[PDB]
């Protein structure tokens, strides 16, 4: 059933590992990888994303320096302490939830560009947390794996 | 063929005794007009060629040079074809009246199922039945099986209580008691047949080989060679740490070279180590010597070159394995590429 | 004649189970299951039999004869058995179940695949109108749901979604409006494709490693280490055994039959990997 | 009585049209019906023309040709090339049997006499490559069989059977 | 007039001869007929059929005392056909219309006709993508330790089919047919189950092709021996040719006859036909009667469903 | 009677105990514990065999015969054993509780679920016909118990409102406030629905992150971190040991298993993890 997630892992990613640089919010990336799988299981899924997107830096830089992952390229992601290095993973979640047809990209899209669709947004993800928790479970694994050996 | 199961026939009456050389003679006469068929069938296949296709009348030709790569592969071409059809030895007896009618020799015990069918064989049925292992004495006397007390022993030594035997795996066990009949055949022509019967009755010599509790047991015996009374003197009573009797020899190099090494080589692991009445005694004596207990499994390496035939006859599926498969001759002008480029290259 | 007549029964297993097969699959297990031909874990009738011989020999030693002439001769095997087990194929295996819906809280849940009911509904048409002894509701309900193959079906629920073993989201559709549960226990049953179905089941196996530890040092010997399959607690197989007509074969099912509940399969039996219980096709 | 026709299934979208109208005669032998194209024929000692699509035989039972009996006359511009012949319906060599046999045919063939100029290199060919494969479905296999989609939910096995149900020898010159 | 023998679990039909433990420092195996042998299906037939006066000498008297002309044996998967295929030690099934091109293949040259048999025997075999030999080791326990009985272990390579497969036999007397349906039966060896359901249906016999497929193995009649083994071209294609035993009979308990014969799969030329016919006598030809009756000397031939017999 | 002696026995965890799983499963916890075909912990009875067997081999050093007897000789085995492990079903595991209006408060209660009270009649119905042991108390209390399926229920007190492990509310029912303690002590247990149950158990269950620590620089080492799963202390596993007649069996079931009281399961037994106490059904009832 899970056998592409190992693909989709690659061009999702795309860059949390180079352009991540200074081994700072870089290493610490690992952190997220395996806490937040424990978290995600042990706590729920909508604690720990109520968590992630509390460390995001919703304004537009933190709305549109990660927006601009699904088009162009590497996107170095200096920024700031792990909010920009956390946006990252926001996209990550949401770039599995598009990929995934859970939630589409005209909601997603939508969602994240009045201030007035966020919270609904997240008020789907929470009637969708049980069925995403076990369907990013894989795929999330994945770069917890590749943490370890890579990160 | 039956210049060696006659010499062995010979043979094995120079030896009336010893038990199971007088059964071999007791169930050759039986079956002969069986045994007359070699167990082993050839396929033969000529290919001709004469000076119509080799001499322009005086000198060579040009498409001589040719002709050996086209007779070899029309020799091969109805080799291949003939191989279509795979008869089998056994298909060549007649045993219709032998198992419908009872007429088979059944030395030994007697089937309550018409005949059995050979353990070595599998297909061709039994003539030297051996009764089971749990009282074989008060029947390999009351039987045909043996004589004595004495003989059994040389018996047993060779068909083991249980095993069936057909004519020609019965001739298998025979041959494999002395290895030596074989110059009937690995030589022929040059001496007669009773040469060398007189050769081997003369110089006795006795030749082990080796079975799968041997070989599956090499690094246990290896391992109480280098013990050789620190383990001895444990036992020092069941012959395993005991004297070379006779100078029996055998062609296994390491059961060759590793003789005269205090361990007796000569021993039956199924007796010793790998027996259902001993082997925790066994298990304790290496237990209290750091010898790992022996493993029951062997390794049976097979091996065959790849594409030797295609490579006699000048093809390059040897030389690219999986490009260019077999069937690609048929018409080879669709794989142009390879071949050209590593035929050059040549 | 020849098979008159036959006793469907479900094999419910009371503890984990573990019919050993050497190692006979290419899994990264070392002692597997017994696999059926579609790698799903089925009992052989060799063990089935050999076991409930062992257990009623032992239970029934008075019996003996009535046993032997049923099942087979130590010595004189010369006088052929009455009686013929099929070999057990999985029914059912349970699962763990996050369900998102029905207001009706479940944990864990029966599953099955439409290959999984083939095969029981090819053991149950061969026996009904062949034999005798008439259950065909049983039948009826298998092709009711065979109907369906291809979409993953609850049965006797309001489901319509759930998580099952933890790893896979379906979506669940009711049979027609109620069924008569075919299990008992009242447990839902759901039927899945024959794709999801199995990668469900293949996660609802136990497969654990094991340790030899050195005694005195209390650490593992080296190669120590193996793995074991273990066919849950609560899993249902089927069997039938067939009966050919004899006067002693009616002494099996009465006397015998009747008082077998509960008997021990497979190996591993001091780690307490055998139990089952019997529930015989005809309450 | 009616009359049926070996229309041929070549790489080539050459089989769009056969027939005038949808369907017309009463019965059809060659059936769609959940597990299998029944009944289909291999007509032997063949060959087809992917371009120039028509046949252009080569004898030997090594070479064959299949198609589908369908009922219906070869557009009522030809059969000056087409074969119109009549057998007894057990030489009508039919694969995967199913249905009723009319001992009473009536065939006409798509064909064109060989005219040999090229030397005929005929190569065999599968039937894959799904995107020619899957356009093919309401044309060939619902311009003459309305059948399916009007019961079928059963496509794609009956699908799985075009993969390999068809074979043949082309002539690629 | 057709019945079809449908297994309910893997089955084993014995190829060789001992399987017991004689033996004590030995294990024992088996491996199982792909197809079972004519003699097979008629014993079960006759087991379903038993009378308890008749014959007790020579089986096939009392066997084919209740029996008809058996047609032999072929696989139907879902109404598909598939039919044995044999070659040098290779056996395949195959299906109705790839055997159309094999007279003709096996004349190709050298080249092209080993690379057409070759595929047709690894690219086209459907063997083992509907039957595989399912390995069943089984063991004897002793009641004194509750462990393994001194290697007391057997290996029996059963017969696992991936879909449903029929087993096929055609057989002539109706009132054989309604007196076998629906029946449960100890199809084979090791007390393996199939039933039986009888349909009536309709092929033509008389055909006379140059070629044929053996559907059961060809009976030689160890008068006809060395006059068949020395010109071996004369009457096969391509097969195999083996000693076989005729099975084991059940109400005397005893080992039946090795004979020559033909195994299935294999082509053999028409030439074969006449050649029995004519290097048999009367008396060997009232037993060889028989031996068709049960269905051993079946023929089909490549073109259709041929039905044919040899002697009659 | 299959079995010569039935003896079901308690587990009631005296420190926390960590049974190690055995599984190429990926799991969030890096070390989880032994879990049961619904996800439940449990001590699967190989560990129970082993550990109750090293624990015998040790406090009696003389009768090591009957003890290689009754649980299988080591090294070079030649019999069968005589004495059958079976897994250890969750029975009670303690969860910490705020309550609303009692009259002397709780901080802690027993917490069990209807399936694993299920699968404890099981066991009893198993073995009460492959042995000669009716046990008529414990089946009959659970089957009153089973009754109120699918309603929570405090089985003794009077609570009749929770917050079970800091998160979980919970409405009670009393059983009947008329049914005995299936274990004398003094804490009430709780039977929950499945649903909820699953939840507060996962809530009880201990997580913790360990660390290696480089001696030198007292800072954590690479590599040197992960997570390790415990079950608190008080829980209290069920299972049943069982024996054939051997006379070596006689002397397990009244020697033996009359002097243990006090083992170590599971592993961590460096750092206190393991140290239990079995509690023969015979005596606890
Ligand atoms: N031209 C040849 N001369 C002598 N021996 C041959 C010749 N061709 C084949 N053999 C041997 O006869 C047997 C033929 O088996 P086969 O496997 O077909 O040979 P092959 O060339 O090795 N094919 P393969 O092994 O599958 O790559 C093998 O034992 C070959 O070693
Ligand atoms: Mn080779
Ligand atoms: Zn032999």
């Amino acid at each position: 059933l899970y056998e592409e997630d190992y693909k989709l892992a690659l061009e999702a990613f795309k860059k949390v590992f180079n352009a991540l640089t200074h081994y700072g919010a870089k290493q610490a990336f690992r952190s997220r990888a395996r806490d937040l799988v424990e978290e995600i299981y042990n706590s729920g899924f909508i604690p720990t994303f109520f968590y992630i997107i509390s460390k995001a830096e919703l304004n537009s830089d933190s709305l549109d320096s990660l927006i601009s992952l699904f088009s162009s390229d590497n996107a170095i992601l200096r920024g700031s302490d792990e909010n920009v290095s956390y946006s990252a993973y926001l996209f990550i979640i949401l770039y599995y939830l598009i990929k995934r047809g859970i939630i589409e990209q005209k909601f997603l899209i939508q969602a994240l560009r009045c201030e007035k669709t966020r919270l609904d947004l997240i008020d789907k993800l929470y009637n969708l947390a049980p069925i995403i928790s076990a369907k990013i479970r894989t795929y999330l694994l994945a770069i917890k794996r590749l943490s370890e050996a890579l990160i | 063929w039956r210049k060696l199961i006659e010499g062995l026939r010979c043979y094995s009456e120079r030896k009336r005794e010893d038990g199971f050389w007088n059964l071999v003679c007791r169930v050759l006469k039986l079956t002969e007009d069986l045994l007359q068929t070699t167990p082993l069938n050839i396929r033969v296949k000529q290919v001709s060629v004469t000076e119509d296709e080799i001499f322009n009348n005086n000198k060579l030709r040009s498409d001589s040079w040719k002709i050996y790569d086209n007779k070899y592969r029309q020799l091969v071409s109805e080799f291949k074809k003939s191989k279509l059809v795979k008869v089998t030895p056994e298909s060549r007896l007649k045993l219709f009246e032998l198992t419908k009618f009872d007429k088979l020799p059944q030395i030994g015990e007697k089937s309550k199922r018409g005949y059995e069918f050979c353990t070595s064989c599998g297909v061709l049925p039994a003539v030297v039945i051996m009764p089971k292992e749990d009282e074989l004495e008060k029947k390999l006397i009351d039987l045909g099986i043996a004589r004595d007390e004495k003989d059994v022993r040389s018996i047993k030594n060779m068909i083991s209580p249980g095993e069936r035997l057909c004519p020609w795996c019965l001739v298998k066990r025979a041959l494999g008691a002395e290895p030596r009949l074989m110059r009937i055949l690995l030589l022929g022509d040059l001496y007669s047949v009773e040469k060398i019967v007189n050769e081997i009755v003369s110089r006795d010599v006795k030749i082990e080989i080796p079975s799968t509790s041997d070989i599956a047991s090499i690094k246990t015996f290896e391992e109480m060679i280098e013990k050789k009374n620190e383990i001895c003197e444990d036992l020092k009573e069941e012959e395993v740490c005991e004297k070379p009797s006779e100078s029996v020899l055998s062609m296994w190099q390491w059961f060759n070279k590793n003789y005269y090494n205090g361990i007796n080589l000569t021993i039956d692991p199924e007796e010793y180590w790998f027996s259902e009445k001993r082997r925790r005694y066994y298990f304790s004596v290496f237990r209290r010597h750091r010898i790992t207990f022996p493993s029951p499994y062997y390794a049976l390496v097979r091996a065959d070159s790849d594409y030797l035939g295609d490579l006699l006859e000048g093809k390059l599926t040897p030389y690219l394995a999986g490009i260019i498969d077999s069937g690609d001759y048929a018409n080879i002008s669709e794989k142009k590429e390879e071949v050209n480029k590593l035929l050059e290259e040549y | 004649p020849y098979y008159a007549f036959a006793e469907p029964f479900f094999i419910h297993a009371i503890t984990h189970l573990h019919v050993g097969s050497g190692s006979s699959v290419e899994e990264e297990i070392a002692l597997p299951f017994q696999r059926d031909e579609l790698g799903y874990p089925t009992i052989y009738a060799s063990s089935l039999k050999g076991a409930i011989k062992s257990f009623l020999l032992k239970e029934f030693p008075d019996k003996r004869d009535v046993i032997y002439k049923v099942l087979g001769e130590d010595e004189n095997p010369e006088e052929a058995s009455l009686g013929t087990f099929l070999d057990a194929i999985l029914f059912a295996i349970p699962s763990r179940i996050i369900e998102i819906d029905s207001a009706k809280p479940y944990v864990w849940v029966y599953v099955t695949t439409y290959e999984l009911l083939k095969k029981v509904k090819l053991y149950l048409d061969s026996i009904s109108q062949l034999s005798n002894a008439s259950f065909s509701n049983l039948k009826n309900k298998i092709d009711t749901i065979l109907a369906k193959e291809g979409k993953n079906i609850t049965l006797d629920s309001d489901l319509k979604s759930a998580i099952l073993n933890e790893d896979f989201y379906v979506e669940l559709e009711a049979l027609n409006n109620k069924i008569p549960s075919i299990i008992n226990a009242g447990v839902p049953l759901l039927v899945l494709e024959d794709s999801i179905g199995r990668e469900v089941i293949n996660r609802s196996l136990i497969r654990v490693r094991r340790i030899r530890i050195d005694r005195d040092k209390k650490v593992v010997e080296t190669g120590g280490l193996w793995s074991e399959e273990y066919v849950p607690m609560k899993t249902i197989f089927f069997s039938v055994l067939l009966g050919k007509e004899s006067k002693e074969s009616a002494i099996f099912a009465s006397c015998i039959l009747r008082n077998l509940r509960y008997v021990i399969l497979g190996g591993k039996e001091t780690i307490g990997k055998g139990i089952v219980e019997l529930r015989w096709v005809k309450d | 009585s009616t009359q049926r026709e070996y229309v041929f299934i070549p790489i080539t979208n050459s089989i769009t049209i056969d027939v005038k109208i949808t369907i017309g005669g009463s019965d059809h032998i060659t059936n769609i019906d959940e597990r299998g194209i029944h009944n289909v024929l291999v007509i032997t000692g063949y060959a087809v023309d992917e371009k120039n699509g028509r046949l252009v035989p080569t004898l030997d039972p090594c070479d064959y040709v299949k198609g589908i009996l369908v009922a219906g006359t070869p557009q009522q511009a030809q059969s000056n090339d087409f074969l119109t012949l009549k057998l007894p319906a057990n030489k009508l060599y039919l694969i995967r049997k199913k249905g009723n046999i009319s001992d009473d045919l009536k065939i006409y063939i798509p064909y064109s006499s060989p005219d040999a100029r090229n030397s005929m290199k005929t190569k065999p060919v599968s039937i894959s490559d799904d995107t020619i494969v899957n356009n093919i479905i309401k044309e060939v296999f619902d311009k003459i069989y309305n059948i399916t989609q009007k019961e079928k939910v059963k496509i794609e096995k009956v699908k799985e059977d075009i993969k390999e149900l068809f074979s043949y020898y082309a002539l690629e010159q | 007039k057709r019945v079809l023998i449908k297994p309910l679990e893997p089955l084993m039909f014995r190829s060789q001869g001992e399987f017991e433990p004689l033996i004590t420092g030995s294990h024992t195996a088996a491996q199982s007929l792909i197809i079972p042998r004519p003699s097979t299906i008629a014993g079960m037939l006759g087991y379903i059929l038993f009378n308890k006066s008749s014959g007790t000498g020579d089986w096939l008297s009392d066997l084919t005392n209740l029996l008809a002309t058996i047609y032999g044996t072929f696989i139907e998967t879902n109404g598909e056909y598939l039919f044995p295929l044999r070659m040098g030690n290779h056996l395949a099934l195959v299906d109705q219309q790839h055997l159309i091109n094999l007279p003709t293949l096996l004349e190709k040259e050298y080249e092209r006709r080993e690379k057409g048999i070759y595929e047709l025997f690894y690219d086209k075999n459907k063997l083992f993508q509907i039957i595989n030999h399912q390995d069943r080791i089984g063991i004897s326990i002793d009641k004194s330790t509750r462990t393994v009985k001194e290697h007391y272990l057997y290996s029996a390579r059963y017969l696992a089919f991936k879909k449903e497969v029929n087993y096929v036999i055609f057989i002539d007397n109706d009132a054989i047919s309604d007196k076998i349906n629906g029946k449960i039966v100890n199809f084979g060896g090791e007390n393996r189950i199939a039933k039986l359901e009888v349909d009536d249906y309709k092929v033509d016999t008389s055909i006379e092709e140059e070629y044929y497929l053996a559907l059961s193995p060809i009976l030689i009649p160890d008068e006809a021996l060395d006059n068949f083994l020395d010109n071996i071209s004369d009457y096969v294609a391509m097969g195999k040719v083996d000693k076989i035993s005729l099975g084991f009979d059940i109400a005397n308990t005893k080992r039946k006859e090795m004979l020559t014969a033909i195994l299935e799969g294999s082509i053999v030329k028409r030439s074969i036909i006449d050649f029995i016919k004519n290097e048999i006598k009367n008396d060997l030809r009232y037993r060889f009667s028989k031996y068709e009756k049960i269905g051993y000397n079946t023929l089909m031939s490549l073109c259709k469903l041929a039905l044919r017999k040899i002697l009659s």
